[PDB]
């Protein structure tokens, strides 16, 4: 019966129509809404049919950067995660934050939180990386289950059905897991108005990257966010 | 810096992964020895394409058995098992999903940030990606003692398969990992909606029998099958296929409008689609705008013809 | 202390699921319905499961006790889908808000209760041939005889008419004519499956298509008294009183339905070029729009005024007929104009707006016609000003 | 949180006195003041007692620091009595804003300043009679010219142009007729009795006539660089951000005004007899009477929208040009309405109504007209959609 972690971003809705900084330096992401990165809903999504199936105890939804990562947290509640986490970093370090620090994070939240599985989202939409899943795997030392399509205990081993180019390769796992849920997991379920309101009593820890023992500086930097733009030149300019 | 670089090959059923020749166009841009790490069960039926191929310095081989199903968790400790032997700047591969798979765990391990998905390179610390579905483009100083990163397939061209000839050295060795086994698969004309490859014929056809030659393609392009509402009226097909305003609404990565003028009603069903073809012997035909993609010709020369450039590419 | 135009992080989150519902459920077949006529059965089994109707049922009777606001932030949510739908779903409050306001403790948690077990609906039946605004000339006769009352009429335009378990009914207690309004009418629950009920066909309208409503008449229709509402003479008050709390719910179906047709004629406009333009480069049409975005904007927040007020304690029935006056009519003078806009494809039937146009005129008449409302507004305000 | 749409204790304090000043003070002179049309001094310097004038400047300088929205509260009261009055009141607000959303220290201190040690007065110069709407086509000149700049030209329309003791101005500093709006403008303060400032006649309009409304000409004024308020050419920026500010205040002025015609229209209704009856117990009147109620409680919450945007650190542009826009076109639509009410005698000069309808026209011209309030409105609404 297992404990889960499921990472859940907050990001700029998807149904927003996103404008570029007239200084060039990012977009524009002031009182713009924000919600659930879809990838991640149906990652809480899992964790909660599991959970369902009795093949989990626990569940915990966690969220990394401003205090409004918070609202994020209370849907995971919303639609079965158990309790949350908020990992607090201002908006001025949250900008240049990205999945290294988050992936850091997490190792060392599912390591200090005695848990068998992490559930991300594929990739987020903002930062389109594909990355902390992964990330998180590799500094935990645990394996990874990256764009799962279907998952399944066989014990102290996880099946994992994952998308790949052609069609559905299928993978066995021993079983502290990490696994990055993609479109064709599921379909995520609506938080319900009754426990949209259940949501408000459960709990959710609110800390620092700096107590857990991670770093944040960072040797990447954005230069700048510009704006997009016979048969035998037409296959040529396809390729 | 003595600056090397290193492309992870991808592959199977004996055969190189096509974008890993347009990974290889892409590393020669950083200016330094390509060598390329072809990992696997049965490599060298591989490794030797890769010698023939134009930019490889070395094709460094690790043939085992413990890599069934390319696992990134094996593959990762014998990536970094080379980088400690041989100290590249840069590594990476095809923003795949074998690529894509990859490489951030390398980053993990070597402690930096990985970029995925290139389209551009300004220079060796400095690339260019997409963000937001492909809405803006941020552009990235990385600064890392090691630069890890993907690179998106048609934004490079592939080097030549033949061309330059490349030395082949036996890999340094990895210890078998066995937390995550390979155990199955399952490989694949799609359904219309879902799909990331739309073909679609209008009034320009002149017939039903005449959308054989829109199949031909779309077998080509594992690719899905829609129309008109002009196409469909004239009888040519049934109703559950017109895309636009009245019919499915669709948005893939790929959409081939073959004798459709573009009236708004029609854009409307697909002008969110990604990429956008149109092959439409009127040359003030609405459809042009909207098409990122097109030719002022006959049908039935031109998409026969495309057919025939990829049975084989 | 302070005014604050922001939403509880509570109301933001059912915001975003009566959103999600209406987007990606509702709107998809939207049309399908208006074609049809047929009544939305597995939507509105959805929206129950999802905890969006009888939203103002109380906690002891199993339901969520939410506010008018919360209501309004809804159906404004759902009736941009569509409001046929809305309305189907928002007659079960308007049904329900008599008992929730003038209900014993057994009546509450015997008629509100079941539709917190399964999703049943309700109507409000007061309307009939002879008398609409003009309520106190409603006809339907009420008699005592025994342990209950025998009741004898016909009602008009009754929406959930033929789809509802019971009724809130409102009819003529008292012969004599002198006698006031306010204590000569009685008001009832009454379970639909009574005999003497005799529900008609269903009535066909230019718009809410979907949407059920129709006449019923009653004969000899025996109602236990212990389902009258408060005693008799009473009902006048209550279905009077009913109205503080739907009024602005209904007020924000129209904006709804106003902000659909603005979406609708932007998006159109970013698209459709004339004269080598944009129409959105034509300053008319940017006119028209800025006007259509000021019409929304206020229709909005009168129809939050009033849902606030009534949630204080207060009573609204100056801001709710202010609210459901101007949505009313904006609704339709936005719906207009979306069909404008789209020009030739607005007029047809498979674009999305002329529907708006049919189902908008609805907000003009029910739950109080455009004059109605200004008498109502009238009557507060000169009253503020009077000794 | 929540929705709230209750006052403040405090704020209703605010409320109480701007509403006692503008009932007992303001209405018993307005209307000699109207006929006269003479800048109205003691109650200025009233206003200034009361504190209902320089509410924006901040703590720092001796202000009482106020928001837009307690701003918009006062001079909904002061226009209620007088627009007029109200509007030489907000003169003060328009000048100041520039400065206070884009002076330093010393900027600030110096002109905000001395407004908290006595009622001086202050003005915005911008309209020139080439350009209002079209701020990008003002052709003042300054031109830098050592440690200071040089300003030739002529503005017009200028509320308190004769009776201020400095000036927000706006020139042209890019000689180059392809420089853009953004670089092509800087914005100064400018001491009043400087030498070449001639101000003009009083202008005689239709309404406002109390209000000091005039034109002013420049004639090698010599403004030190110390004045230039973020640099140079940032008058553009500059000028414009000042808007967000002040629109929904001028808004708050005309739902003012609005109030004043409908409470003198149902005091009217309620004691005129025709035909055996009060005017109210004809329907026609009544639905007019609505009507108008509509309207002013909807342009109120507009402008109390507005405000409380820009109070909560955003943007308020699209917010404040439909408060601008509405509470304009509903005050005209409300005043005329109100002379219909009392009939003959509302068109008649010894009544309050005829006033409020030459007074009203105003608001759908100054500080950007009813059209271009909808431009705004129309841009900020479509760049949502792409
Ligand atoms: C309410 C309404 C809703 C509608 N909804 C839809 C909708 O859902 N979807 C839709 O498709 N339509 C819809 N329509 C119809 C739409 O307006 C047009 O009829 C349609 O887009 C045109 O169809 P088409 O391009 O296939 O035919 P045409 O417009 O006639 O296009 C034929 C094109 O083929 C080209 N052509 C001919 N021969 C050749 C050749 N051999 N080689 C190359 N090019 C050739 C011509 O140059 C021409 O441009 C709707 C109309 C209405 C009124
Ligand atoms: C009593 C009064 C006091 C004033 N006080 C001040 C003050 O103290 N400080 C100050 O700086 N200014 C002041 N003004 C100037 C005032 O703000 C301007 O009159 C106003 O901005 C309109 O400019 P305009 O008179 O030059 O008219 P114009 O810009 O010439 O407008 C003419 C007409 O054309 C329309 N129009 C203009 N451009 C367009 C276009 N873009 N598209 C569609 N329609 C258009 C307008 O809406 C209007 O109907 C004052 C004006 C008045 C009347
Ligand atoms: C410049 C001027 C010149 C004039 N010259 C002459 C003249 O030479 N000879 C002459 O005889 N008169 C003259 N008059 C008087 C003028 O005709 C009246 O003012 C006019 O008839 C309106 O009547 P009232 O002023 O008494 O308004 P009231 O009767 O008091 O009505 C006031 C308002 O209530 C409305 N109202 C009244 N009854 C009803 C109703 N039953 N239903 C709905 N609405 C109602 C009115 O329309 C008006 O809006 C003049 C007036 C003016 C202003
Ligand atoms: N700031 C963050 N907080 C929590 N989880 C995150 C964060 N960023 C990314 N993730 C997780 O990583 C997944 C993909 O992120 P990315 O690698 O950024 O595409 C998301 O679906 C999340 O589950």
């Amino acid at each position: 019966e297992l404990r889960v972690l499921v990472a859940v971003k907050r990001v700029i809705d998807y149904a927003v129509k996103i404008r570029v900084k007239p200084d060039r330096t990012g977009v524009v992401t002031d009182g713009v809404k924000h919600s659930m990165n879809p990838f991640c809903e149906i990652a809480v999504e899992e964790a909660v049919r599991l959970k369902e199936k009795k093949l989990v105890k626990e569940v915990i939804a966690v969220s990394c950067g401003p205090a409004q990562c918070q609202e994020t947290i209370r849907t995971a509640l919303a639609m079965g995660a158990d309790r949350g986490i908020h990992v607090e970093v201002p908006p001025a370090e949250a900008e240049r934050l990205g999945p290294l620090q988050v992936a850091r994070v997490l190792a060392k939240l599912a390591e200090k939180e005695k848990v068998d599985l992490v559930l991300l989202g594929k990739q987020a939409i903002d930062d389109d990386c594909n990355q902390t899943g992964q990330m998180t795997a590799g500094f935990l030392d645990w394996p990874q289950g990256t764009f799962a399509s279907q998952v399944t205990l066989e014990g102290d081993k996880l099946k994992v059905e994952r998308a790949i180019d052609g069609g559905l390769e299928t993978l066995r796992l021993k079983l502290p897991a990490v696994v990055t849920a993609d479109l064709r997991l599921n379909e995520p379920r609506y938080a319900t108005l009754p426990n949209i309101m259940k949501a408000k009593k459960k709990k959710i820890e609110v800390i620092k990257p700096g107590d857990l023992g991670v770093d944040l500086t960072s040797k990447l930097s954005v230069i700048s966010v510009e704006d997009p733009p016979t048969t035998e030149d037409l296959v040529a300019k396809l390729k | 810096r003595f600056q090397s670089t290193l492309v992870i090959a991808e592959h199977a059923n004996d055969s190189l992964a096509p974008i890993t020749l347009n990974t290889i166009t892409a590393a020669t841009r950083l200016g330094g020895e390509v060598s390329c790490l072809v990992a696997g069960t049965k490599c060298d039926k591989v490794a030797q394409d890769l010698c023939k191929v134009a930019g490889i310095a070395k094709v460094l081989v690790a043939q085992h058995d413990v890599y069934k199903g390319l696992l990134p968790e094996e593959l990762t400790p014998l990536i970094l098992a080379t980088q400690k032997q041989f100290n590249y700047t840069h590594i990476c591969a095809g923003a795949s999903a074998f690529g894509k798979n990859l490489l951030p765990r390398v980053a993990a391990k070597l402690e930096v940030a990985p970029i995925s998905d290139i389209i551009a390179i300004k220079s060796p610390d400095t690339f260019v990606r997409t963000i937001y579905a492909g809405n803006a483009l941020c552009t990235v100083k990385c600064d890392e003692k090691v630069k890890v990163f993907s690179v998106r397939g048609t934004s490079f061209d592939a080097a030549a398969t033949s061309g330059g000839s490349a030395s082949s050295e036996k890999a340094s060795s990895t210890s078998p990992v066995e937390i995550s086994e390979w155990l199955d698969q399952k490989l694949t004309r799609p359904e219309l909606t879902g799909a990331k490859v739309v073909v679609s014929g209008g009034r320009g056809l002149k017939s039903g029998e005449n959308f054989k030659l829109l199949y031909d393609l779309a077998d080509q392009l594992h690719a899905a099958v829609g129309a008109s509402r002009a196409a469909v009226d004239a009888g040519f097909v049934p109703n559950d296929m017109q895309v636009g305003q009245t019919g499915k609404i669709v948005a893939p990565e790929l959409y081939i409008a073959v004798g459709i003028s573009g009236a708004i009603q029609h854009l409307a069903g697909m002008k969110d689609s990604k990429t956008i073809v149109a092959i439409n012997k009127d040359p003030e035909a609405p459809i042009f705008q909207v098409a990122d993609y097109g030719i002022v010709a006959d049908l039935f020369k031109v998409v026969p013809e495309m057919t025939e450039i990829l049975k084989k590419k | 202390l302070g005014f604050s135009f922001e939403f509880t992080e509570q109301q933001k989150e059912f915001q975003a699921t009566a959103r999600k519902f209406a987007r990606e459920e509702i709107i998809p077949v939207a049309a399908e319905y208006d074609k049809t006529g047929e009544y939305p059965v597995p939507l509105i089994r959805r929206a129950w499961e999802l905890g969006l109707m009888n939203t103002h049922i109380p906690e002891n009777c199993g339901g969520l006790g939410l506010g008018t606001f919360d209501a309004c932030l809804i159906s404004e949510e759902l009736a941009y889908g569509c409001t046929g739908v809305q309305t189907a779903i928002e007659g079960n409050s308007l049904g329900q808000m008599p008992i929730i306001i003038a209900g014993n403790d057994q009546q509450k948690k015997k008629y509100l209760g079941r539709m917190t077990e399964e999703p049943l609906m309700c109507a409000y039946c007061v309307t009939e041939p002879g008398a609409g605004s003009d309520v106190a000339g409603i006809k339907t006769k009420a008699e005592k005889k025994g342990d209950e009352y025998i009741i004898n009429g016909q009602k008009m335009w009754i929406t959930n008419g033929g789809k509802a378990n019971w009724y809130f009914l409102l009819a003529r207690s008292d012969p004599d004519p002198k006698a006031p309004a306010n204590k000569a009418f009685t008001g009832f629950i009454v379970e639909a499956d009574t005999p003497g009920i005799q529900i008609g066909r269903k009535e066909l309208n230019m718009g809410q298509r979907c949407s059920d409503t129709r006449g019923i008449v009653f004969e000899d229709v025996k109602v236990p008294k212990e389902n009258v509402l408060i005693g008799d003479g009473a009902g006048f008050k209550v279905a009077m009183g009913a109205f503080d709390k739907t009024r602005p719910v209904v007020a924000a179906g129209a904006v709804g339905l106003a902000q659909r047709a603005l979406d609708e004629a932007t998006k159109y406009a970013l698209e459709r070029k004339t004269f080598g333009k944009l129409l959105v480069e034509h300053q008319a049409i940017s006119f028209m729009l800025a006007e259509m975005a000021m019409k929304v904007e206020l229709a909005r927040m009168s129809y939050q005024r009033a849902a606030w007020e009534v949630d204080s304690g207060r009573r609204n029935t100056y801001y709710a007929s202010i609210a459901k006056a101007f949505a009313g009519d904006i609704a339709n003078q936005l719906a207009t104009d979306a069909v404008q806009i789209l020009g030739g494809n607005g007029f047809n039937t498979e674009y999305p707006v002329e529907k708006l146009m049919r189902d908008a005129k609805i907000y003009q008449i029910y739950e109080g016609t455009s004059q109605i409302q200004r008498l109502i507004v009238a009557r507060e305000h000169i009253d503020k000003y009077k000794n």
